[PDB]
């Protein structure tokens, strides 16, 4: 399934996911892609950051979604 | 910056993620 | 009852609904409307984006309220 991530310099890439991948596979990928650390990554969808643990169901992540790649807020996690 | 509080985009309303500056549906700016 | 979706245009729409009618219901209201198919609308009240399969009463959505309408490229 094709999913577009916002990277932090306002390009998208398009990632291939399973349709119930994890989180941590999709920091996964989004690593090998843009070099990240996926301990760095903070991605959100619908207003809210994915959590480690969870899969792309978890939020309703469909076909061609758009998460948002962002940096660590000072008091977020 | 710091964390703070989900936003109410005031163009579409949506709730948005304090780490984004514009609204995730609409683009518009979070502060004006 | 009467609803109102504005575009991100700034117009406003009135739509005459039910509780009971589905999100898509009231797509296919816009369409009538505006001629936008439902595959390229996304509705937004209070902060959610609304969901298809959902009624006007799951979001306590009431009489007067305004949705906005946002674009969207179908989804493929
Ligand atoms: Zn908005």
């Amino acid at each position: 399934m094709q999913i577009f991530v916002k990277t932090l310099t306002g390009k998208t890439i398009t990632l291939e996911v399973e349709p119930s991948d994890t989180i941590e596979n999709v920091k996964a990928k989004i690593q090998d892609k843009e070099g990240i650390p996926p301990d760095q990554q903070r991605l959100i969808f619908a207003g809210k950051q994915l959590e480690d643990g969870r899969t792309l169901s978890d939020y309703n992540i469909q076909k061609e979604s758009t998460l948002h790649l962002v940096l660590r807020l000072r008091g977020g996690d | 910056g710091h964390m703070g509080a989900q936003w109410n985009c005031t163009a579409c309303t949506f709730l948005n993620h304090p780490a984004l500056i514009r609204c995730e549906q609409c683009e518009m700016p979070r502060h004006f």
